[PDB]
């Protein structure tokens, strides 16, 4: 079966869309 | 002050201009004529 | 072909005779075809009544037959159904109805004589078009 | 200080992870409703009858279809251009069968895509920058105007005009070629040359910096590393990159100063696509690309085949096959 | 000390951005607009002077592809009855009165740009205007608004006094009739503004029964006058002084918005409306022609002896007369989208519910179908160059339907003016904030702000 | 010097057009196939290849003018002017094909001569090339559409025809006969080009949004001596701008430019390996699912089965008129017509 | 910097460039006008004249049928 296979890889892509916004490293100037 | 007349670019710009306005003329001639 | 004279022969009158048509009256017959014979007779199809095509498979079958161009300038003088039963000069451009259809004022008999000669020269030079258009 | 200035002074503040400021006050609610409704209509929306007769066409992942084949599957032909909200439906089953959740992710999305275009202005005033990036975002917000709203207004109903989905985007294009002929149209043909130039000018200027970069590292590490973010010295010498692309084409063919070059990367794709987005806005009113069919012809008067009728013999076949039930009358001018 | 002139290096502006030498020059900016208003007036006569002498009065008005002569025939300069044109001489004199009025509007834009004074302001204390003496800048809007509302009352004195405006809802097709009662009552005309902008309701576009148009310019004339003598007598308020930027460009960047706002709506008056723009002069809209395609095939199959109703289509639905979602019996097929159609023909087929079948049989007269047969072949469907109908049809007739041929040509311009409004508002907000030329070297404003993370 | 070094001191001079020691393969083969193409649009024609009038001489106004193809019954033979078919005759040559053979071949041989050229100037100024690396986008499109697509299929009639509308036929060829949309190798290429078109638009904006204004003037294009080591855009305000609006931001000024190289070059390379699947027509038009209950079940109603009947609208409508090689003629009730249209 | 040859703005401001282009640009333009008004392009290049597409014996849209001797087939058609 297949219907949960799309929703898995969709919301696992959407989880990195949350993580890269919040847990971006701070750029430091030098 | 003394600048040469012919160079490589005199042959570079005449090629694709001597076949340009000879073809411009061809297009005009083709356009006047009818079926 | 060069569009010679003897492929531009077609019977101009009822059932007995033809005539030869020169080149320049066809092109103003083409010009009046693209002005007044135009919005409902592109490619020979009739857009408002969809099976009254100008194909000579179907132009012969409307009685009395519409291949004679003296009959065909009479059938723009007096338009009709396929049987000649009632006039449809309510619903058709004509010279009988010029007060209804105002585009037919700047026209003559000979300005209809060449567009009648134009409209059946076109299926003499092509087979699919002036027909279903998709054959 | 003041109770309302504590708000008006929090929301316009720079130190937040995203800018919530005044264009965001319309944006952040009315785009996130279109986010929540998009994930739910992609998954479990009941089918919606695009054709306007009866036929409920499915585009949700619970109903057996792939993520390529899924859609929001836009609203019905029977509502037309009516405002059909969730409350003028008698029930939500009446809503979702008859084109409900498409208009919820159009009027919420088009509001939320315009206030982003105001929000990109608003921080550029709230910092020291010169504010000319809302005009740069006026190009793919216009593509959101055309095929979502502007083309669906002038064509008639809200039925035609989705990109919503993947295959429904490809179904929408092939009918817009079929119905009214995208291809031989001089705003779309000007528009794709902006994108194809913008394809090249990304790969050209992005190469020529990465070419002419100075040495600051050794071969074993990355060359993306040795300098620090925020430095004032330019990492690549602009005089070396100019006399290489100059040496390639000719000397005055290349931009001597880089500040004029970056205007040209922000000109050629951005002037291009809002000609292509003003193709579809011109296509909204059935002002189509020109037909060269039956153009050349023998002195006999026999037709001569071109490429254009060979496009048309492909174009008539999608027109004679699309919307295979709904046409009762011999012209598709609806 | 200054008085450099017009070069690159005195003003900081180049050969492009080729006006901004005239932001602060008051006098030569007047020579910009008067040469420009002479140029708008020059097109306004010479298009009609080209439209006449490419006109034929026997052929209908939309056929020859002309867009100004249907503007004139709405006011009714010599249209007889039903959309026939009886006299073309008022169409000729209205353009020569614009062709000669461009030359005296052309002398001003060359005197005030070349020979006249550069310092417009410094004079007899009238014009001057420092884009910042607010009390003076409201008087410019006050001088225009008592003239804008006086041009607004020039339509009603055309309609109620000189002959009359054209009316498509007239019995007997359409005819000029002198309107004797426009509506003053604001619960239906200001109630147009409070309506939905969607199908059905139609916010400013569906404005049928022509005596509400003449009621508009009574009510728009008596507000622009009362707005005009507001801005002479008073100043802007306290909140308006601190909410609206207040300088040259921007003080000119607000005209790109409400404008782009104007020709959005004017790209829908020419697309959906059938009473401010008549279909006998402009041609039919998209809603009209698709009802007309279904209508001529109905009365054909009514005359071919076939019970209309009892006909299911190819789909289960009714081929001719199905029902809309809210009960009004409408035309079938793909014409469910234009079920809100309210043209002049088939309004004698409207019953109490809708298209009523007591009168859909035995009350089709031969005038009604031949109008709809005309609009079916004249649908808005064209090419770039000329060729009408659908594209898979060959090129026969050439017809672009100047409803459709005008709707896009404002929508190119209405979209573009929303751009340069937004583009001028950038240079506006960086005019009074001083970073129009970019950020500073030393006092960078980002470094005062703290870290994000 | 020697015998060869005197020649290498010639072609690496500072002439105004740089001729290049790799340019002797370019400059013959790039003036031909530009000027070989420019006679094929005007003078030489089709109508002996596949029955079409595609020249300025027959009178089509450039949006359907193209030097076409050879015929379908002719195979993959390189019509060579002096070849078997050619028989040393200009006429017929072009009339039966040529050109497109000629132009295609010479164009293919040049594109080598241009990518050899930008490698050659890159050593002369010592510059570390990536333009030749970023020309592998453009050379893999040409050799896998105009060259390696027809050699999988039948002979070069099915290759695209050189014109604006001759390409437009080849577009609607690949919709109907192959479904070149919705196979995934094409769809990365739309992510390549449209992703490439943003990243030059969004990078063209911010260098004109963060400026120093060193001059006392107004025009922003001035005050920029090329021999200037201090950098003209901010990157500290631009990172502060895009960390707030989009939430993600380029936190170093290099790899902002490497990403603009990478995003359309790997777009075309994924697009280049799709049409080599189309060359042997491994199309992936069919889904293994979503078709059996398009057969058993009329209640299963989706966009993909709506889209797959549109491609049947291509393959039986234009194919008698596109290919008159087989003389396909159709009796007008075998064609798929949906309804009244 | 400089390149060694004469710049273009110093070329077209010379009278010597335009005495050699008053009878040369309309010389080469009229040479293109005689290429089709004499109909040399109909015979040198292979185009059909727009009265000699279809003959009396041929109406069936001419196509190359055999691969090996295409020239012979073309000659057969006319
Ligand atoms: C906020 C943005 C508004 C636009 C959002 C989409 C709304 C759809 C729409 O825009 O619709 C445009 C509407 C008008 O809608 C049309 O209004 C029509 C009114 O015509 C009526 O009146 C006409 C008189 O000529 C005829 O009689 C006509 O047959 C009759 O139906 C009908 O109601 C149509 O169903 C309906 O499509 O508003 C208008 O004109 C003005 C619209 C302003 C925005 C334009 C954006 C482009
Ligand atoms: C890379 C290089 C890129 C640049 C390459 C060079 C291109 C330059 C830009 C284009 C310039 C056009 C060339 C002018 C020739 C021309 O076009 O000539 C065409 C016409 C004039 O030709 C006449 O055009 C007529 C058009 O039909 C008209 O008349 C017919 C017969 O009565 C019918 O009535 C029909 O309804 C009516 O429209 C007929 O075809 C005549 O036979 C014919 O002589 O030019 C006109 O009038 C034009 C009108 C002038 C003002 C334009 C206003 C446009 C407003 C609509 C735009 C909306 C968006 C459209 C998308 C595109
Ligand atoms: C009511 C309209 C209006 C007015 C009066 C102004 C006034 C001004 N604008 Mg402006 N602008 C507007 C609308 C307006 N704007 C809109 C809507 C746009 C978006 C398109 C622009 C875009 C624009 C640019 C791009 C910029 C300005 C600038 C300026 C200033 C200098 C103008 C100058 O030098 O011209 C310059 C004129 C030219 C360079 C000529 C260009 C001609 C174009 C290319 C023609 C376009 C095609 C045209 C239809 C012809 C077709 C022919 C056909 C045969 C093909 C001046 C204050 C500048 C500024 O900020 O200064 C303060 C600036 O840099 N304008
Ligand atoms: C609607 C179009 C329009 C109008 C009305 C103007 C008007 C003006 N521009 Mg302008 N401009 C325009 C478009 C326009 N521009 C465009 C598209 C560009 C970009 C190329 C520019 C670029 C530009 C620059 C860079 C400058 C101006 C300046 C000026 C002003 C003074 C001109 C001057 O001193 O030279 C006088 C010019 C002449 C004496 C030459 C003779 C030309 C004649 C007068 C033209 C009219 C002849 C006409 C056919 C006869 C009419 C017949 C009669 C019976 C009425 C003037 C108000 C200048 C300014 O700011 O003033 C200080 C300036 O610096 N403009
Ligand atoms: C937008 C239009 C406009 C504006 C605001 C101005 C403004 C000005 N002009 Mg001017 N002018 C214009 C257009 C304009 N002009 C045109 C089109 C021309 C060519 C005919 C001239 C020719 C012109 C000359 C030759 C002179 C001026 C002068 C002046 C200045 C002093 C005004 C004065 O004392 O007049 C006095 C005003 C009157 C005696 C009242 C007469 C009013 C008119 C004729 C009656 C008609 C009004 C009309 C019915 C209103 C509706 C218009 C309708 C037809 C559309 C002033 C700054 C003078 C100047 O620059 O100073 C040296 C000057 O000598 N103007
Ligand atoms: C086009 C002509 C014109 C122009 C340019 C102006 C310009 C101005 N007027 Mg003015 N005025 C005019 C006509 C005009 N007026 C007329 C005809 C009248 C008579 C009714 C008035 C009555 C008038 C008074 C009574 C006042 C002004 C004021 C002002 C100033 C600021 C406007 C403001 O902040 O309101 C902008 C409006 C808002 C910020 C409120 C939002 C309005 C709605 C809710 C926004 C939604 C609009 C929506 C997008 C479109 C749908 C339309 C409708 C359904 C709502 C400005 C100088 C003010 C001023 O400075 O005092 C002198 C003021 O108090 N005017
Ligand atoms: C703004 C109100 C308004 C509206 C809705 C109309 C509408 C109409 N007029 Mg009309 N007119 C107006 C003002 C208006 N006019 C004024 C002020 C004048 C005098 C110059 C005229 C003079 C006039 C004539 C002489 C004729 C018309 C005609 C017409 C009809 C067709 C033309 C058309 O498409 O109009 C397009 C309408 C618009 C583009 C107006 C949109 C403006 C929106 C609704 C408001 C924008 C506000 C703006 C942004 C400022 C903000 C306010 C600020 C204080 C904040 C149409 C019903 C013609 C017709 O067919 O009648 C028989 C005709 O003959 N009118
Ligand atoms: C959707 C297009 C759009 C966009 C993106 C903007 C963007 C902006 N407008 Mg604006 N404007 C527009 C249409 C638009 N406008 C129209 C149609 C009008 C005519 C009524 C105006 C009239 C206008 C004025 C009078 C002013 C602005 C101003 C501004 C700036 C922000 C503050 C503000 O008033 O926001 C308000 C936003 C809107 C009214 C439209 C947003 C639409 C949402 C989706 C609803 C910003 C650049 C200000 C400025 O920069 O002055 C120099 C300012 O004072 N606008
Ligand atoms: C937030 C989203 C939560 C997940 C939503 C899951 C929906 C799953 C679904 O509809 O699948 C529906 C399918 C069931 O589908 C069944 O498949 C069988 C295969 O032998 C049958 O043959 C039938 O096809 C069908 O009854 O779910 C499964 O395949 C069950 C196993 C995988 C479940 C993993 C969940 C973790
Ligand atoms: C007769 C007529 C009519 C009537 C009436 C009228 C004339 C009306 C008008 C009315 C009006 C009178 C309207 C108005 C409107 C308004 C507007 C359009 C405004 C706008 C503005 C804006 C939107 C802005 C705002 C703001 C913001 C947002 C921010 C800043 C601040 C401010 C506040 C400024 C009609 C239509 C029926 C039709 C015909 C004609
Ligand atoms: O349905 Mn969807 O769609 Ca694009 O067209 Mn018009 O209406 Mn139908 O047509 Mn051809
Ligand atoms: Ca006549
Ligand atoms: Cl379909
Ligand atoms: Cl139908
Ligand atoms: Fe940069």
């Amino acid at each position: 079966m297949e219907s949960v296979a799309y929703i898995l890889v969709l919301t696992l892509a959407l989880g990195v869309l949350f993580f890269a916004i919040a847990f971006r490293e701070p750029p430091r100037i030098g | 002050i003394t600048y040469p007349i012919f160079t490589v670019r005199w042959l570079a710009v005449h090629t694709l201009a001597v076949p340009t306005v000879f073809f411009l003329g061809a297009i005009a001639a083709m356009q006047f004529i009818q079926r | 072909l060069e569009l010679t004279e003897e492929l531009r022969t077609f019977p101009i009158n009822a059932q007995g005779d033809t005539a030869v048509l020169s080149l320049k009256e066809i092109k103003k017959g083409q010009q009046v075809f693209n002005a007044a014979c135009a919005q409902c007779h592109a490619l020979g199809v009739t857009k408002t009544n969809p099976d009254v095509n100008l194909s000579p498979e179907a132009l012969a079958l409307a009685t009395p037959p519409r291949d004679n161009i003296a009959a065909l300038v009479d059938y723009i003088k007096n338009p009709t159904t396929y049987d000649g039963f009632v006039e449809i000069s309510e619903l058709h451009p004509s010279l009988k109805s010029s007060d209804i259809f105002p585009k037919m004022r700047n026209i003559s008999e000979d300005d209809l004589y060449n567009v009648a000669g134009y409209i059946l020269l076109q299926p003499k030079v092509r087979g699919e078009q002036w027909g279903g258009g998709k054959y | 200080l003041n109770i309302w200035e504590q708000f008006c002074g929090w929301v316009t503040s720079t130190n937040n992870r995203l800018y919530v400021g005044w264009f965001g006050i319309v944006m952040i609610p009315t785009l996130l409703t279109a986010t929540i409704c998009f994930v739910l209509a992609f998954v479990a929306a009941p089918p919606v009858d695009i054709d306007g007769i009866r036929e409920p066409v499915s585009g949700s992942l619970l109903y057996g279809n792939n993520i390529i084949t899924a859609a929001v599957v836009p609203s019905s032909n029977a509502i037309g251009l009516h405002f059909y909200p969730i409350w003028e439906a008698a029930n939500i089953d009446e809503w979702l069968y008859n084109g409900g959740p498409y208009q919820l992710i159009v009027f919420h999305f088009l509001i939320g895509i315009f206030c982003y275009m105001g929000r990109e202005w608003e921080l550029s005033y709230r910092l020291g920058m010169r504010p000319w990036i809302a005009v740069a975002y006026s190009a793919p917000v216009a593509a959101a105007t055309a095929v979502l709203l502007v083309y669906s207004i002038g064509q008639g109903s809200f039925s035609d005009g989705l990109p919503l989905g993947i295959s429904g985007t490809f179904n929408f294009m092939l009918v817009l070629q079929a119905e009214h002929n995208v291809l031989m149209h001089p705003f779309h043909m000007l528009g794709v040359a902006g994108v194809f130039g913008g394809a090249l000018f990304s790969a050209m200027h992005g190469s020529l910096v990465t070419s002419s970069l100075v040495r600051e590292t050794t071969e074993i590490e990355s060359q993306n590393r040795g300098y620090r973010f925020g430095q004032e010295e330019e990492t690549y010498n602009i005089v070396a990159a100019h006399g290489y692309f100059g040496r390639l084409i000719f000397q005055y063919a290349s931009f001597n100063n880089s500040r004029a070059l970056h205007f040209f990367l922000g000109a050629w794709p951005v002037v291009g696509i809002w000609f292509a987005s003003l193709a579809v806005a011109c296509f909204a009113f059935n002002l189509n690309g020109f037909n060269f069919n039956h153009s050349v012809l023998d002195s006999q008067g026999k037709v001569l085949n071109t490429w254009a009728d060979v496009i048309n013999r492909a174009n008539l076949g999608i027109e004679a096959m699309h919307e295979r039930n709904v046409h009762n009358f011999p012209l598709d001018l609806a | 000390s200054y008085l450099g002139g017009r070069d690159q290096e005195s003003t900081g502006f180049a050969w492009w951005s080729g006006n901004a030498r005239l932001i602060n020059l008051s006098g030569k900016l007047l020579g910009a607009h008067v040469a420009h208003a002479g140029l708008i007036v020059f097109w306004a006569g010479a298009m009609t002077l080209f439209e006449v002498s490419h006109f034929v009065p026997e052929k209908p008005m939309y056929e020859q592809g002309l867009i100004l002569l249907p503007h004139l025939a709405t006011q009714g300069w010599g249209v007889g009855a039903g959309g026939e044109v009886i006299n073309t001489f008022p169409y000729f004199v209205v353009g020569v009165l614009h062709l000669i009025s461009s030359a005296v509007l052309g002398l001003g834009g060359i005197y005030h740009a070349v020979r006249g004074p550069e310092v417009l302001e410094e004079y007899s204390s009238f014009f001057g205007y420092d884009w910042k003496d607010k009390n003076q800048m409201t008087n410019i809007i006050g001088y225009h608004l008592i003239l804008l509302g006086c041009g607004a009352l020039l339509l009603v004195f055309k309609a109620m006094f000189l002959g009359g405006v054209y009316d498509t809802w007239a019995p007997g097709g359409g005819d000029v009739r002198i309107i004797n009662n426009p509506t003053l009552n604001p619960l239906v005309i200001f109630g147009y503004l409070l309506k939905a902008p969607f199908g059905g309701e139609g916010w400013m576009i569906g404005v049928d029964n022509m005596e509400d148009i003449i009621g508009g310019h009574i009510w728009i004339g008596l507000i622009c006058i009362a707005g005009g003598v507001w801005h002479i007598l008073t100043k802007p308020f306290g909140w308006a002084r601190r909410a609206f930027i207040w300088s040259g460009e921007a003080y000119l960047s607000y005209s790109l918005g409400a404008l782009s706002l104007m020709a959005f709506i004017a790209s829908a008056f020419v697309w959906f409306n059938n009473t401010a723009y008549p279909s006998e002069f402009y041609g039919p809209t998209n809603a009209e022609a698709s009802q007309a395609q279904s209508f001529v095939f109905l009365v054909r199959d009514q005359k071919l002896g076939a019970n209309i109703g009892s006909a299911q289509g190819p789909t289960g639905l009714g081929k001719y007369l199905m029902r809309s979602p809210t009960g009004e019996i409408i035309f079938g097929g793909e014409t469910m989208r234009f079920w809100d159609f309210k043209g002049p023909w088939l309004e004698p087929l409207r019953g109490p519910n809708g298209l009523d079948l007591n009168k859909l049989k035995n009350d089709i007269q031969p005038w009604q179908v031949r109008r709809a047969a005309e609009y079916m072949t004249h649908a808005p469907n064209g090419s770039i160059n000329s060729v009408g109908g659908i594209i898979t049809e060959a090129q026969g007739f050439n017809y672009v339907n100047p409803r459709a041929w005008l709707a896009a040509s404002h929508f190119i311009l209405a979209f573009f003016f929303l751009i340069g409004h937004l583009w001028h508002a950038g240079r506006a907000r960086a005019a009074v904030a001083g970073f129009e030329k970019g950020i500073d070297r030393e006092t960078e404003p980002v470094l005062a702000m703290p870290d994000l993370d | 010097r020697g015998w060869f070094d005197v020649l290498d001191d010639w072609l690496k001079r500072d002439r105004f057009v740089f001729v290049g020691w790799s340019g002797i393969l370019l400059f013959p083969c790039a003036y031909l196939s530009i000027g070989g193409w420019l006679t094929g649009t005007t003078f030489v024609t089709s109508w002996y290849t596949h029955g079409l009038a595609s020249s300025y001489l027959e009178g089509c106004n450039f949006l359907t003018a193209a030097v076409s193809t050879p015929a379908n019954s002719l195979g993959h033979s390189l019509l060579f002017l002096w070849g078997p078919e050619a028989q040393w005759d200009f006429t017929r040559w072009c009339q039966l094909g040529g050109l497109w053979a000629f132009v295609a071949l010479h164009g293919a041989f040049a594109l080598i001569g241009f990518c050899l050229r930008q490698l050659e100037i890159a050593r002369l100024v010592g510059i570390r090339p990536y333009n030749a690396i970023a020309f592998t986008g453009p050379i893999a499109v040409f050799v896998s559409v105009f060259l390696m697509y027809p050699l999988g299929q039948s002979g070069w009639f099915f290759a695209p025809s050189f014109g604006v509308a001759g390409i437009f036929r080849f577009i609607l060829f690949f919709q109907g006969f192959h479904n070149w949309t919705l196979n995934p190798f094409h769809m990365m290429g739309v992510a390549g080009i449209l992703g490439g078109a943003l990243l030059c638009a969004i990078h063209g904006a911010t260098v004109e949004n963060t400026l120093f204004e060193d001059g006392e003037g107004s025009n922003t294009f001035r005050a920029f001596e090329p021999t200037q080591a201090e950098e003209t855009y901010s990157m500290v305000t631009a990172n502060r701008f895009w960390s707030q609006i989009f939430g993600i931001a380029f936190s170093n000024k290099r790899w902002l430019h490497f990403f603009m190289l990478f995003v359309p070059v790997t777009g075309l390379w994924m697009c280049s390996i799709g049409v080599v699947g189309l060359a042997v027509n491994l199309r992936a038009y069919d889904f293994v699912s979503q078709e059996l209950r398009a057969a058993e079940d009329p209640e299963f109603e989706t966009f993909y089965t709506k889209n797959i009947l549109l491609n049947e609208g291509i393959r039986a409508w234009m194919a008698p008129a596109d290919q008159p090689h087989q003389n396909f003629v159709f009796p007008e009730e075998v064609l798929p017509r949906g309804n009244a249209l | 910097g400089t390149t060694g040859e004469r710049p273009f703005g110093d070329i077209i401001t010379s009278v010597r460039y335009w005495v050699i282009h008053s009878l040369t640009i309309p010389a080469l333009f009229i040479a293109g006008w005689l290429f089709v008004s004499t109909g040399l392009a109909y015979d040198a290049f292979g185009t059909p004249r727009p009265n000699e597409y279809f003959t009396q014996e041929r109406q069936e849209l001419p196509i190359i049928t055999e691969r090996q001797d295409s020239k012979t087939q073309i000659q057969q058609f006319i």
